[PDB]
DNA sequence: CACGTCCCTCTCGA
RNA sequence: AUCGAGAGGG
């Protein structure tokens, strides 16, 4: 549940691992497919 | 190109597969219950009529 | 004594803090 | 699945005398392959059955957590405090004929999670079946007893 | 059906290599110090710090008295070297350096092994 | 423990899902391609608050 | 969710000491993994059974009908 | 054996890109040379990426 | 954290343990900051606390200072769900993008009130057990009070070959 | 779904024998009995105990997958000597040395009381 | 079904639970593993495309790709495993033992195998009792490297007429070489009989096992004993082998190579500094490690793991590298808000100076993050790139 | 380049030889050079080469 | 003394240890396997609720009621419910037992093991008793009731093996040991330093006597003298656990003789 | 300026 | 039911 109400869409790498991600996006939390790095969670 | 080059198929199964170490290469160990449900439509002859009434 | 810095394990204390004010949900309710 | 993307079916199912024993009577809950480390490279879940292993002893709420300086060569010294194999290794008994085993089995608890994927939830066959409504090959679905 | 080979060799060299159940062995045969011997051991059975023989008997299935030595081996022979040949135990090797008897023993795919004290 | 956060809707619990955008507002230089005759871009997005 | 009747990898019963599992750090105020074991469980799967386990049943009955 | 050679073909190139992450941040030549030059090979395209003269 | 010449003392961390029978206060009081990506883009945050002023794992150049913040713990790079994970630092950095996906995926309690609502389908453990691995994150994940599996006595062993 | 009714792991059949002799065709004087609903709780007890007959050649069994509560018992012994005595011999000489376990015990159970 | 091999005709065998179940041989064919797979089955409905199935696309018809002219199926896993811990020496077998093990070949000819070792205690070879299951009529002949006609280290492969001459079974031997066991005996002796020594093997060897047990912890990952005081050494000149060049351009003396600009050459050099160094700490990790190890030995007989898995967990992790390049700058000429400003070193660029078993730092741990969802991208988001060009 | 050649001896011997590699394709212009080899250039754009030395 | 001997080290009404001297391991182990799952044991099979209002659903703790102990002593003279001649159940193969229990306490109403109460007879044998071993003697907790809960059900016992389910278990845990010092090789130990070191001499370590380093090992050595310890649920007493784990495997070998002559 | 792998499992809204 | 939207699995 709380997975789900921290999450980020990303519209259509935007999807990379970003350095400027460090402390506010999970490097790990994303979903294998089209939504790998494009949609985060917090 | 899904309808013609490709279709769903009736006589077809799936489900999660395990590994069986005791079984022969050759094999697929398929659940009762799929035996049940999937079926062939063997003929009527002197050389099976006798295993065919059984069964039915 | 109010003197000594602090040690890896009083930071949690400081993240128990963050929490018990914002929550998980901060965000999506503010 | 272990906590560690560790995923796996039940390939059979066994009762105790079957099932590999420890000397103190112990059996394992839970048989995952050696396999799927080297590949999978889950070391934290090693750890987390060498950790698992000495919380439940002790009795005492196991520190997994990330950044601190916990060592592996601290919590063996934990293990082998409480008298067992410092590495997580015992002394374990062929359930069926009772005799040792040429090798020592990496024991312990582990936190796994039953996940929703029940094969009998999962399962489909199909001959004959309903057909579908305007190109009257079969309907897409396990829901629907399709094909 | 008799002995195909009769001789004494020398506490040469005994080698284990990451095996600690089996040791390669060498040997120099006390008739003519010219004749080498080189095979594996299962230390396990029997340690070594000096006799041998072969023979080929004393087909068919195999049960549970011609024991006269103390660690014995079955085998077969897998090669022929001239200058010597080569034995296979399952798994465990053997390499009698030689000449001499070429009628005592013989390329068979069959013989004992004997060592005596 | 339910912490909340979602609105329920006819019945189901209907969760918003934080939708990312690169912000306005802001200018930014961009090259461009190799055949494209621009050299570079500066880019704004003109949005009022 | 409620205290497991008897331990999963053993058969050891242990539905029946929890409330004196409980008592034993309530009362005694004792370390639980001394308090496990002086409520007899030796092998540490049955000290899992306990120690692991949380009483959800409490903050059920919380509830009316 | 023509619908044989494009799976002979095609089963490593789509396979080989499934084993990436078995060993994470390792790159390698996956998606550096195979996957893309062997686009351009099948489309041809003039606009190579990487236009070689080896001369000996 | 900011530091000068570590703003935080151990006196602000009975200011704090003390009132648990306040946070804005360490806003207010300065000794803490909201900085958003663009401001970190000129500061220096120090990784441990401690660790980073003047036989295990191998460390780098913290001698060299300037810093002007500090990292809480480093550990609240995470998410939730990937939070859970236990020693994520000694695992392959996938098997913990996946771990994130499947403890979504598990079972156990997911409220208390499960009796008492009508959710089109809903799985819950019938011993949940609060994990003997337990990460500093999960006191705030409410996690122990909500388990999503149990400790298992998993014995690593080749077998049966099933 | 699928699984067998957990009473078939000692619960025979329809005609199913417990024991089912059949003759090695391979090796003379050899016999397969195909015990049925049982496993290393007797088929490794009962291999022992043939090992140890003198007179016996060949003493094994293999539970020919675990689904199946069943094992097969292939014994070969001397000449004329009949296997299914082998068999008699060898199971008797477990039962007498069971039973004088249990004797062994009582008493010995018997005396200590703490 | 990016495979011929991908759909196969197998035997029904009719089983109880919900599972199909499938050898575990046949696994590399399918690329399936059984965790939460799932495969099709489908069933023929005349006496012609049955006979079809079985004479075409019958799994052991099969055994031999056209794709890269060698066989698709061979011994994995446990199998594996155990075959190369059972063909050896110091590996013998006693008589209680043997019986067992000859009874599971249901193709045996019922006959006792003198036994390599007898009076002292009548014992068994490993390779000799697993020679019953090899049909008599074979011969194969490999040599590794320095393997004699009297086999140092058990070295190579020699069957001689079904029987094992020496050598241990490992992967090269008993898996799907260009030339191993499967392949030889599929060709000069059948599709079905090779199949049939595929299960003759599976039920000897995987019986073995069961009763010698094999295992794994982090036990298996430790080699701390002056090995780890030795990799160490290897990351420290590596930071300043790589600190040699970092200071070099850093004064301009960088001898730019040619066509590659300075940065570029640098980086090249930089680059392979510490792949090269952290590619050392591996094999320095492979030496220590003693020959009962336990990740080593599934890696020895080719079960799982590879030369980097033993470093990564045990020695050092390594650069990590997202779009081939290192761990770029995002932030303002500098990798991190940790990090000072145009900072170049290998900490900074992403390296792994630890293992899986001393844990990464909180910065180690992020890099290798990134370059971990790099490989996750191309698992998942490149894959339609190669889909569609089999198309 | 290590390329393999034939001493005179006849085994088969490994003697370097020099080799340029370019980022450039101008084959009908670079292959008219005097002092090098016109028999063993390379470039990898093979549709220059289609249209230097013909289709096959 | 007659063969296969026995010495007791200790015992209690939950464990009991002893020595097997003189005796085949494959033996001994298939003695562990029979004591474990194929003694006869009494347990809940089948549970009528006709009224349930709490936070467990019914199956929940129909479940658990079974993995309660019950008497089992004499247990021998009641037939399996499929064995005896009866529709359903009866007196000669079921111990019928009611759990009623309304909360009427503000304070949270536990219901435990001695809360069953048996509605069947028992014809003047030890059975279907809630084994109770508590502190405060009242049993296992089944439930927990808030101020007007309520639960209405009726359990019909049978007799049963671990094999059909392990709530028929009447032992525990069993501990197995033998050849403490490694002599017979049984085992190839594992170490990154030293064997002996990193792997702590079992308890069962001062019976056997030390290996003495300057011998050479002797194959003709064979597994003897097995260090065991038995504990007991309670179903039954830690002395018929292995009496009749001794007494029913002779049943079983027994009976492999009683289809051996009808051939 | 048209393609953008393969299947499979559930949820909901005109 | 059909179209659309989404989340998962291999
Ligand atoms: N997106 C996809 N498209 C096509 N096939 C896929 C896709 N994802 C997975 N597969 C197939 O399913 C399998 C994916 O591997 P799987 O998820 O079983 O992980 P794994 O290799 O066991 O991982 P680990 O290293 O954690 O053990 C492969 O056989 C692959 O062909
Ligand atoms: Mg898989
Ligand atoms: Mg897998
Ligand atoms: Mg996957
Ligand atoms: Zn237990
Ligand atoms: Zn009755």
């Amino acid at each position: 549940t709380l997975s789900h109400l921290r999450r980020t869409n990303t519209p259509i790498k935007p999807r990379q691992l970003h350095n400027t991600h460090w402390g506010l996006v999970c490097p790990a939390e994303t979903p294998e497919g089209q939504a790998c790095g494009l949609v985060k969670n917090l | 190109r899904g309808n013609l080059m490709g279709k769903r198929v009736d006589f077809s199964a799936r489900t999660v597969i395990s590994g069986d170490p005791n079984l022969e290469l050759d094999q697929v160990g398929v659940p009762k219950s799929i035996a049940k449900t999937l079926t062939y439509p063997e003929v009527v002859t002197p050389y099976n009529i006798d295993r065919l009434t059984q069964l039915v | 004594d109010e003197s000594a810095p602090i040690t890896a394990e009083d930071s949690w204390a400081v993240i128990s803090a963050f929490f018990r004010e914002k929550g998980l949900v901060s965000q999506q309710l503010d | 699945a272990s906590r560690h993307g560790q995923k796996g079916t039940i390939g059979i199912t066994y009762r105790r005398e079957d099932m590999p024993f420890t000397a103190e009577g112990i059996v394992p809950d839970l048989i995952i392959n050696p396999h799927a480390i080297p590949s999978r490279m889950t070391v934290a879940h090693l750890i987390e059955c060498l950790l698992s292993k000495v919380a439940a002893l002790s009795g005492n709420e196991g520190d997994a957590s990330p950044f601190t300086d916990i060592t592996v060569e601290g919590i063996s010294k934990l293990l082998r405090e409480h008298g067992y194999q410092s590495r997580g290794f015992e002394v374990m008994y062929n359930g069926h004929t009772g005799k040792k085993l040429m090798a020592q089995i990496f024991f312990g608890p582990t936190y796994y999670q039953r996940l929703r994927h029940m094969v009998d939830d999962k399962i489909h066959a199909r001959a004959r079946g309903p057909m579908q409504v305007l190109t009257r090959q079969p309907v897409e679905g396990r829901s629907r007893d399709g094909g | 059906s008799n002995t195909l080979f009769d001789d004494i060799f020398q506490v040469s060299e005994v080698d284990p290599g990451r095996y600690n159940k089996v040791c390669r062995i060498e040997a120099a045969s006390t008739t003519q110090d010219q004749c080498k011997l080189t095979l594996d051991i299962n230390v396990e059975l029997f340690p070594v710090a000096l006799t041998v023989t072969i023979a080929s008997s004393l087909t068919r299935s195999w049960r549970p008295l011609a024991d006269d030595y103390d660690y014995v081996m079955y085998g077969t022979a897998y090669k022929f070297e001239e200058v010597a040949v080569y034995y296979s135990f399952g798994g465990l090797l053997m390499r009698l350096e030689g000449n001499y008897r070429n009628l005592n023993n013989l390329k068979q795919e069959n013989a004992y092994l004997l060592i005596r004290r | 423990f339910d912490m909340g956060g979602y609105f329920i809707i006819n019945g189901s619990e209907k969760v918003l899902i934080a939708q990312e955008r690169s912000a306005g507002n802001i200018v930014q230089v961009f090259k461009k391609a190799a055949p494209s005759p621009i050299s570079h871009v500066a880019e704004i997005r003109s949005a009022l608050e | 969710m409620i205290v497991p009747v008897r331990c999963f990898s053993c058969g050891k019963v242990v539905g029946d000491k929890w409330e004196s599992y409980l008592n034993l750090l309530q009362e005694d105020e004792l370390d639980e993994g001394t308090a496990l074991s002086r409520l007899g469980l030796k092998r540490y799967c049955c000290r899992r059974m306990i120690l692991t386990h949380v009483d959800l049943i409490e903050k059920f009955l919380r509830y009316n009908p | 054996v023509g619908v044989l050679a494009a799976q002979s073909i095609g089963e490593p190139a789509t396979q080989m890109t499934l084993n990436t992450f078995h060993f994470a941040g390792v790159a390698s030549k996956k998606v550096t040379s195979g996957v893309p030059r062997l686009k351009e090979i099948l489309n041809v395209a003039k606009n190579m990426k990487t236009p070689s003269l080896t001369v000996y | 954290f900011i530091v000068e010449d570590l703003k935080v003392r151990k006196g602000h961390i009975a200011k704090l343990m003390a009132t648990e029978y306040t946070w804005s206060s360490l806003l207010n009081e300065g000794l803490v900051e909201y900085i958003d990506a663009e401001e970190e883009e000129s500061i220096l945050i120090a990784m441990q606390p401690e660790d980073l002023e003047p036989a295990k794992r191998i460390r780098v150049s913290h001698h060299a200072t300037t810093f002007t913040h500090c990292e809480i713990h480093p550990s609240m790079i995470l998410g939730v769900a990937a939070s859970i994970i236990p020693f994520p630092d000694h695992n392959q950095s996938p098997r913990n993008t996946y771990q994130s996906a499947m403890g979504k995926q598990a079972m156990g309690v997911f409220l208390t009130n499960y009796n008492v609502r009508m959710d089109t389908m809903a799985n819950i453990l019938y011993y949940p057990q609060k994990p003997l691995g337990t990460t500093r994150a999960m006191e705030y994940l409410k996690f122990r009070e909500l388990p999503a599996g149990q400790n298992a006595i998993v014995a690593i062993a080749c077998y049966s070959g099933y | 779904m699928n699984a067998p009714d957990r009473f078939e792991l000692f619960l025979l059949g329809e005609g199913e024998s417990k024991l089912k002799i059949d003759p090695d065709t391979k090796a003379p004087n050899a016999v397969v009995i195909t015990f049925e609903k049982e496993d290393h709780t007797l088929g490794n007890l009962i291999r022992a105990e043939l090992l140890n007959d003198r007179k016996v050649l060949f003493a094994a069994y293999k539970v020919e997958h675990p689904f199946f509560a069943r094992f097969k018992l292939r014994i070969q012994t001397t000449e004329g000597y009949d296997p299914k005595d082998a068999l008699k011999n060898a199971c008797n000489s477990i039962i007498n040395k069971l039973g004088a376990l249990k004797t062994n015990f009582e008493t010995e159970w018997n005396l200590q009381t703490l | 079904s990016l495979h011929k091999m991908s759909m196969m005709a197998h035997r029904v065998k009719v089983i109880p639970y919900s599972t199909f179940r499938l050898n575990l041989s046949v696994t590399s064919p399918y690329n399936a593993d059984f965790d939460g797979d799932e495969m099709n089955l489908h069933v023929p409905q005349s006496e012609e495309t049955r006979a079809e199935l079985s004479q075409l696309c019958a799994v052991p018809l099969q055994i031999v790709s056209p794709q890269s002219n060698k066989p698709c199926m061979g011994i994995v896993q446990d199998t594996l495993c155990g075959i190369r811990k059972l063909t050896l020496r110091d590996t013998f077998i006693e008589l209680d033992q043997v019986l067992n093990m000859l009874y599971w070949v249901p193709d045996w000819d019922g006959v006792i195998p003198t036994p390599a070792i007898i009076k002292p205690k009548p014992l068994w070879s490993g390779k000799q009792i697993l020679s019953v299951a090899i049909p008599n009529g074979i011969h194969l002949q490999r040599f590794d490297e320095g393997t004699t006609l009297l086999s140092p280290k058990d070295n190579g492969m020699l069957i001689i007429d079904g029987q094992i001459i020496f050598g241990v079974v490992e992967k090269k031997t008993v898996g799907s070489s260009n030339g191993g066991l499967i392949h030889v005996v599929t060709r000069e002796k059948g599709p079905q009989v090779c199949a049939k020594l595929f299960g003759n093997i599976q039920k000897v060897v995987n019986f073995w096992l069961l009763h010698n047990g094999f295992s794994t912890g982090i036990g298996d990952t430790i080699a701390d004993g002056p090995t780890m005081r030795e990799i160490t050494e290897t990351i420290a000149e590596a930071k300043k082998k790589v600190l040699d060049v970092t200071k070099e351009a850093q004064a301009n003396l960088l001898t730019a190579k040619h066509g590659m600009t300075l940065r570029e050459s640098f980086e090249d050099n930089v680059v392979r500094f510490l792949n090269e160094a952290r590619d050392k700490a591996g094999r320095l990790a492979e030496v220590n490690l003693k020959d009962l190890n336990n990740v080593k030995q599934m890696v020895m007989a080719g079960s799982k793991g590879s030369f980097i898995n033993i470093a990564q967990m045990s020695a050092c992790v390594g650069q990590q590298s997202v779009e081939g390049k290192r761990i770029a700058f995002g932030f303002v000429d500098r990798t991190l808000p940790h990090f000072s400003k145009d900072d170049y070193s290998p900490e900074s660029k992403g390296f792994v100076e630890n293992s899986y078993l001393r844990g990464l730092t909180p910065q180690e741990f992020f890099f290798h993050a990134m370059g971990g969802r790099e490989g996750l991208i191309d698992t998942a988001v490149k894959t339609a790139e190669t889909g569609y060009i089999q198309r | 380049y290590d390329r393999k050649v034939p001493s005179p001896t006849g085994e088969y011997v490994k003697e370097p030889e020099w080799v340029l590699e370019t980022d450039g394709v101008n084959l009908s212009e670079v292959m008219t050079v005097p002092g090098i080899d016109p028999t063993r250039i390379y470039t990898n754009s093979f549709i220059d080469i289609m249209e230097v030395l013909g289709i096959e | 003394e007659e063969g296969p001997q026995v010495k007791i080290r200790e015992a209690s009404k939950d464990n009991v240890d002893f020595i097997l001297s003189n005796v085949d391991l494959a033996m001994a182990n298939s003695l562990r396997r029979v004591m474990i799952a194929e003694i006869p044991t009494l347990a809940i099979d089948s549970v009528e609720v006709e009224t349930n209002t709490t936070v467990l659903a019914d199956e929940f703790i129909a479940h658990r009621l079974g993995l309660i102990p019950l008497q089992s002593m004499d247990i021998e003279q009641l037939e399996y419910s499929r064995d005896c001649f009866c529709e359903d159940h009866c007196d000669k193969c079921s111990v019928v037992l009611t759990l009623q229990a309304f909360g009427e306490s503000e304070s949270t109403t536990n219901v435990y093991s001695k809360d069953l109460v048996i509605v069947s007879n028992l014809m003047g044998r030890n059975i279907g008793h809630p084994i109770i071993q508590d502190k405060e003697g009242n049993g296992v907790l089944i439930c927990k009731l808030r101020k007007g809960q309520e639960l209405k059900l009726t359990c019909v016992a049978k007799k049963g093996i671990a094999k059909e389910h392990a709530k028929w278990g009447p032992a525990a845990a069993i501990e197995f040991e033998y050849d403490p010092w490694n002599k017979l090789k049984h085992t190839d130990y594992w170490y990154e330093q030293d064997s002996a070191k990193e792997w702590p001499q079992s308890k069962n370590c001062e019976y056997e006597d030390p290996p003495n380093e300057g011998d050479p090992f002797d194959y003709k050595a064979q597994a003897d003298t097995f260090y065991m310890n038995v504990e007991s649920v309670g179903s039954i007493p830690v002395d018929q656990v292995v009496v009749r784990g001794i007494d029913t495997l002779q049943k079983k070998v027994a009976s492999i003789l009683l289809a051996l002559t009808q051939m």
